[PDB]
């Protein structure tokens, strides 16, 4: 706390101060920061809130985020900006010019992403989101409405903000969050970008946090929402993801698959059949690594990926009662996977 | 079940953190922490816990459930002192490599780096031993050598880096004596953001350049009174910034070099002999910089004058005479290295022919014989690496003065062959005449002189093979320097390092050097045995002899060295098939005698590579034999084959089923014939047919 | 300030505080009287203690009277000025209003609190003037 | 100091930042920054805000010797703000819709005054020329405010270096309500040292005539006291240095004097009113002024022609002075001498 605590808040204020601190944004805060008069009052209040942050410096806390009445006031000014972005989203639905109105909403969304960083920085903004209308914050509820609606990247950033809130957020807050997920699974698309897919993996982490989210499951196959998302993960086309970066998104997916097994609760499930196919896709990446036969950080990651695969292989036998049957469909790949595993054993120290 | 155990373990980890948190408050201390509790003892238990934890963290790999421990870890690092703090930081760093940087640690994670920066200015040497060079390497990990994480690094993180820039060399702590591992890290740190120049929208930019000028004062550091060689590369980067940016402070730096020259001017002793050598070091980098850098407009701009440098070398030559036998020695070797640097500075053209003649005398300086204006008088005037450096100086000269002498010097390199000097001779023979290379003749020389060629020297011979071998007799440039940047902390070694081979050769024309590579030959590694061929006719039976050497490569002491694959394919792209089919049959026969799957796997990969390289049906026929292997049981076989068929398709740019009709046809008839052979000896009727149908 | 000089602070009692009240915004108030740079927040650090409104906690009723003068200063703060937000004042001086109700709950006589009560009448009267 | 000192400077940056920032100007200063160089200056301004965040500038410029009494904070990155100020100098350059920047420019000058408070060194950089500040010296009420910011800069400026700053202004005529506030120059007298010769004139008296005029419409008693303080500063300047124009300044003082004391007598009250308290201070100053006139001389004979009107005010004033807290014995002794 004390001076160090003040500095961390100041750094968060500094990120808002940088213009545009967000890439692709002409300014962040300042001209970007500022009834039109009510919004102007909010902008003046936001400057005051930053001044208040300057004036004043285990698991539930997670990373400590400073909570200030002034931080809440700055958040309220942010909420007014969010309302202008939310109004822009409603205007876009009316719209059939509109892109410029959308660009202003995107500016606000970039502002929200700074706000999301601010939420990681400040406990108070997260607590206000946690309180909700009574639940999701009414300002949070407007963000959920934006979620219902470059814009997709802003939505992914909002999802990232929710994920940051989730590590701070209580499991109960995650339950209030839950069913936003029920719409979110519908929102997720093969078309949607891989960075957004990484955000979806964060959403999967959110599901682990809430017991009701844990209750939603890959098992029950197609009828289950989780199995269909898992099947998309299993396909691993990763067309948006490029090279090592495509592998890194896959590595995040592997951590999420590992997490469900780690959880006590976790074709009868479409996802379990998809997972044997997914393991084969990982095996194809492993085979390319085997041909290379880990100075590269990605190469070190590939050795890590092989270790993840070894945990995955015990899981894969658990996933399908016909473990051999899943292998037979993926068996030609599986024989390659055994060769990759021998290369991996040489890699292992 | 592990996760439930983990949850109990996490609660235990939380209790240890809570004990640390009570210590962090420094006020009330809980009466019970358990047993018997000692705050130092708890720290000792924690350090053991962290090493298990680092293995556990990779095992954890839990999203949204790891950064908070990492955020806890930075606070733990503040509690941690020296190595005990460092081991936790290292565990965090391994987590950091997997998770990049947690958003939640945010500024506090930067703050933990900042505390280390505060620690570096005033750190105990015993504390430094506790401090980890690897932990510094993790800091090196934090900013990527290229872009990577540093490209994605936060602008706020960049501001923290700017604060780091004020710390150390801007502080003048970098000028102050520091532990070498820390000093190298500091040089790396300037390189990580400034050398990369990555991003910098967060960075000052034009304001940063003024900071860079402050950094330049920091760059002199100890200066006239390791990282500095790294800094010298960093200084070269500052020179690189002057290059191009000038095109449309460095002169002051040249004045600072002049001031070091002025200390030399007051006395040879007055210049630190090593320090003057250090100023000489990177003078060649300066030569690479500016006009060499412009090469890779008016030329009105002038690089530091060679003639002024020559006068400094002449002062250096006087200084070497001045040095006592106790004086110089390794320092004298550094002075010779500076003379070598002057030759590098001359690069393509010597400024003075007389200076070049002086340089030939300089190469003999400490030890001569074999192949001089001074002549007997230079002898009158008064290391394996040193001998190699002397050989290099002769190598840098081509023909010209003592062109016959240079041949004699190659004989002298032959005359002494111990350790590096034997290695030095092997390097010398390859570079002995740029002109000799342009004419086409068997190299002979050292390769002719020793059949064994030494073991390290044999590796040098493989490097010589890259200069010769595939590379053509005609010579372009005749310089291997190219445009090298910095090879890490690696010693400069050979002065010059950075479409078809090099600017008709009989296999018999390759003769012994081709003979020296063998499956029998130790290799380990094949290394540069592929040489020029791996990296600008009518061989016939000689081509078949080359093929036998290729067959030895096919056996591959190392499957990885078979290396032969793809590099061999490029050579193939540039009569062979009947011999190749025979070689494949011999390989299969050898594989059967071995009865080893791993040997078979190397062959299968080779067969696939041969097919992918091949633009012809016969390699596909070779693929069909692999398909017969696919029919064979014991694993690998068809599962390996299915991957191989996909691999064949990727080289193929195949049409799939449309490709398959072209793929099959007579080859398909051959496949039918293989099925017919199964029919000829079913040894299972319909049951045999069903297994064949699965293969089909 | 509430406990800076201890017994010596008690010896200054109301007068050192009274001098401070006279020194800043005394009766005249105005934007000129109070620096924009000190802002509502320089008043606010004192204000958080005011929101607590712990007159009983305070050692001297006369010191509370200087604090009561500070409540009058809060009334002076209501107005339009640089560095002051009306919504912010409701956000800030709302707990202090609760503290005044608490003073109302347990006071033998309004006393210095009675001046604060007049201050409570103020602003509440202003809301009647508007809303 | 460090970060805590840094926050106060940052708050000054915030006031420009606050909607409509400070003085109700629409521009946030960062908003005002919102050609290519000007955009770079805006990037520099964000960096200066980053410098403010570090708090490195505070606990900087530590030695207090020579300039601005107790030392100003380093305010490192003040120069980056100054580059933005140079950009502000670039805005409205054709004049030096139309002059839109002027209001922003005055805000920039007020920010510059806060910056001047922020860095002793930054003031030194402006003195070196900064160069934009020299351009400002080369080139209405906001301009008077800019001169006041310069006056704050003069207090920051070290002695002799400040005299050089007085030399920097192109002309005394160029230096010649809001103008009245600018008159309330006085800072140069406060920066006592060189420029005493500049204070000596050729025929000041015109300014005294303006004080007699009471031209500004507000005619505030505090404003009149500020003019009186400027006259007192002139009286202090005369003592540092060592006429009919002095009598003319005295004539302006007399018109104030007849109201002084007699107005207090009409009130018949202790001067609770701040203007009334200011008048009481002015009456003590007038007794001090009478002692100064006695020190001057000759001076009495010039005083004598307007003396009878002054005396009628003076007898009431002498009774008023003994009662007044503001009135002081040394000023009173001059009054006793008049008695």
């Amino acid at each position: 706390w004390r001076q160090r605590s003040n500095t961390q808040g100041s750094i968060l204020i500094n990120l808002l101060l940088k213009q545009p601190l967000i890439p692709g944004s002409s300014l962040s805060l300042c001209h970007l920061l500022s009834s039109l008069s009510a919004l102007r009052e909010a902008q003046n209040l936001a400057f005051t809130g930053l001044n208040l942050v300057a004036r004043n410096e285990g698991g539930r806390r997670a990373f400590p985020l400073c909570q200030l009445p002034g931080a809440v006031h700055f958040l309220p000014l942010v909420q007014f900006f969010i309302g202008l972005h939310c109004q822009a989203l409603q205007d876009l639905a009316a719209a059939k010019p509109e892109d410029s109105v959308c660009i202003l909403e995107g500016f606000s969304v970039t502002a929200l992403s700074i706000l999301q960083h601010l939420v990681c920085h400040s406990g108070a903004v997260v607590s206000l989101l946690l309180s909700g209308v009574g639940g999701q914050h009414p300002l949070l509820k407007m963000l959920l409405h934006l979620l219902a609606f470059l814009q997709a990247s802003v939505l992914t950033q909002c999802l990232k903000v929710l994920v940051k809130l989730a590590e701070n957020t209580s499991c109960d807050f995650l339950p209030r969050f839950q069913c936003v997920f029920q719409v979110l699974p519908k929102c997720l698309s093969p078309e949607t970008p891989l960075p957004s897919v990484l955000l979806a993996v964060e959403l999967l982490s959110l599901l682990a946090d809430h017991d009701q989210l844990a209750p939603q499951l890959c098992s029950h196959s197609e009828g289950c929402l989780l199995l269909l998302l898992y099947m998309y993960i299993t396909s691993r086309p990763d067309r948006v993801a490029l090279e090592t970066q495509w592998l890194q998104l896959e590595q995040e997916v592997v951590w999420l698959l590992a997490k469900l097994g780690v959880q006590s609760p976790l074709s009868n499930c479409q996802c379990n059949v998809e997972v044997v196919r997914a393991l084969t896709v990982m095996l194809h990446r492993q085979w390319l690594t085997v041909r290379r036969a880990p100075r590269t950080d990605q190469q070190r990651r590939t050795v890590r990926c092989l270790r993840d695969t070894v945990l995955l292989l015990h899981g894969l036998s658990q996933k399908d009662k016909l473990f051999m049957m899943h292998c037979v469909e993926v068996l030609h790949q599986f024989d390659q996977v055994m060769p990759g595993v021998s290369m991996l054993i040489r890699g292992l120290p | 079940i592990f996760g439930v155990l983990t949850k109990e373990l996490l609660q235990l980890f939380e209790d240890l953190v809570y004990l640390h948190r009570r210590n962090v408050m420094g006020h009330a201390v809980e009466w019970p922490v358990v047993q018997l509790m000692s705050m130092q003892n708890l720290e000792f238990i924690e350090v053991t816990l962290l090493m298990v934890l680092t293995r556990i963290i990779a095992i954890v790999f839990f999203r949204r459930q790891e950064l908070l421990l990492w955020q806890i870890g930075c606070v733990l690092l503040e509690y941690g002192s020296p190595k005990i703090k460092s081991l936790a930081i290292s565990f965090l760093t391994e987590l950091f490599q997997l998770g990049g940087l947690p958003a939640q640690p945010a500024s506090t994670f930067f703050s933990s780096f900042l505390e280390l920066l505060k620690h570096l200015v005033e750190m105990d040497t015993d504390q430094l031993k506790l401090y980890e060079e690897p932990l510094s390497k993790l800091i090196k990990t934090l900013f990527p050598f290229e872009a990577e994480a540093y490209r994605n690094i936060e602008p706020v993180y960049l501001n923290m880096l700017l604060e780091k820039l004020c710390v150390m060399f801007e502080d003048g702590v970098l000028m102050r004596l520091k532990s070498d591992l820390l000093k190298a890290a500091l040089c790396h740190l300037l390189q990580y953001f400034l050398k990369f120049v990555p991003a910098g929208y967060e960075s000052a930019l034009q304001v940063r350049k003024v900071y860079v000028r402050n950094i330049c004062k920091a760059l002199l550091d100890v200066l006239g009174i390791y990282l500095l060689g790294p800094l010298y590369a960093a200084l070269k980067m500052e020179s690189m910034e002057i290059i191009e940016e000038i095109q449309c402070l460095w002169s002051a730096l040249k004045q600072k070099a002049e001031s070091l020259q002025i200390s030399l001017e007051y006395s040879g002793l007055k210049n630190p002999v090593i320090e003057m050598l250090e100023g000489i070091a990177v003078v060649l980098q300066l030569t690479a910089l500016c006009t060499v850098h412009c090469s890779h407009p008016s030329v009105v701009i002038t690089w530091m004058s060679l003639d002024f440098y020559t006068k400094v070398l002449k002062s250096c030559r006087s200084l070497l005479e001045s040095v006592q036998k106790l004086d110089l020695e390794a320092t004298i070797d550094k002075v010779v290295k500076i003379y070598d640097a002057l030759i590098y500075m001359q690069v393509n053209s010597s400024f003075e022919d007389h200076i070049l003649e002086d340089l030939c005398g300089m190469l003999s300086l400490p030890w001569i014989y074999s192949h001089t204006t001074f002549a007997a008088n230079l002898l009158t005037l008064s290391s394996p690496q040193a001998q190699s450096r002397c050989v290099f100086l002769l190598t840098l000269f081509p023909r010209r003065i003592f062109l016959e002498w240079r041949t004699a010097v190659y004989n002298w390199a032959l005359q002494s062959s111990h350790e590096v000097i034997r290695a030095s001779c092997v390097s010398g023979f390859f570079i002995l005449l740029q002109q000799q290379n342009s004419c086409n003749r068997v190299p002979k020389i050292l390769i002719d002189k020793v059949k064994d060629d030494s073991d390290i020297v044999k590796k040098e011979f493989a490097s010589i093979l890259g200069q010769l071998v595939c590379t053509l007799h005609g010579m372009f440039y005749l310089t291997s320097s190219l445009t090298e940047p910095f090879s890490e902390h690696g010693h400069v070694d050979l002065f010059c390092r950075n479409s078809q081979h090099e600017c008709q050769l009989k296999a018999s024309v390759c003769k012994p050097f081709l003979f020296l590579l063998k499956k029998k030959i130790p290799s380990p590694v094949k290394l540069a045995f592929i040489d020029n061929l791996h990296h600008h006719r009518e061989d016939e039976t000689d081509v078949k002899a080359v093929l036998g050497t290729l067959l030895n490569l096919m056996e591959d002491p190392d499957k990885d060295v078979r290396a032969f694959s793809g590099n061999i394919k490029h050579i193939l792209e540039s009569f062979i098939k009947e011999l190749f089919v025979l070689r494949m049959k011999e390989a299969y026969t050898h594989a059967q005698i071995s009865r080893n799957n791993e040997l078979k796997d190397t062959l299968i990969l080779t067969t696939g590579d041969i097919g992918r390289a091949a633009k012809g049906d016969l390699v596909p026929f070779a693929l069909l034999h692999l398909l017969h292997c696919l029919l064979s049981k014991s694993a690998s076989v068809s599962g390996a084959a299915y991957t191989e068929i996909r691999a064949l398709v990727a080289a193929k740019s195949v049409k799939l089923q449309s490709f398959f009709s072209q793929y099959k046809k007579p080859i398909c008839q051959f496949l039918v014939e293989s099925l017919h052979s199964s029919q000829m000896t079913a040894l299972d009727v319909a049951h045999q047919r069903e297994m064949a149908l699965n293969t089909l | 300030l509430v406990e800076m000089d201890t017994d010596q602070l008690k010896l200054y009692e109301e007068p050192l505080s009274k001098l401070i009240k006279t020194l800043f915004p005394f009766e005249a108030e105005a934007y000129r009287n109070i620096e924009p740079v000190y802002l509502n927040m320089l008043l606010e650090k004192l204000c958080v203690m005011f929101e607590d409104g712990v007159l009983m906690r305070l050692k001297s009723d006369l010191l509370k009277a200087a604090l009561c003068h500070l409540l009058q200063y809060f009334l002076k703060f209501v107005p339009a000025g640089y560095e002051s937000a009306l919504q912010v004042r409701k956000v800030y001086v709302r707990n202090i209003c609760k503290a005044l109700l608490d003073v109302l709950g347990i006071e033998v006589d309004a006393e210095y609190l009675l001046g604060p009560l007049y201050a409570a009448l103020k602003m509440e009267s202003m809301e009647i003037i508007e809303e």
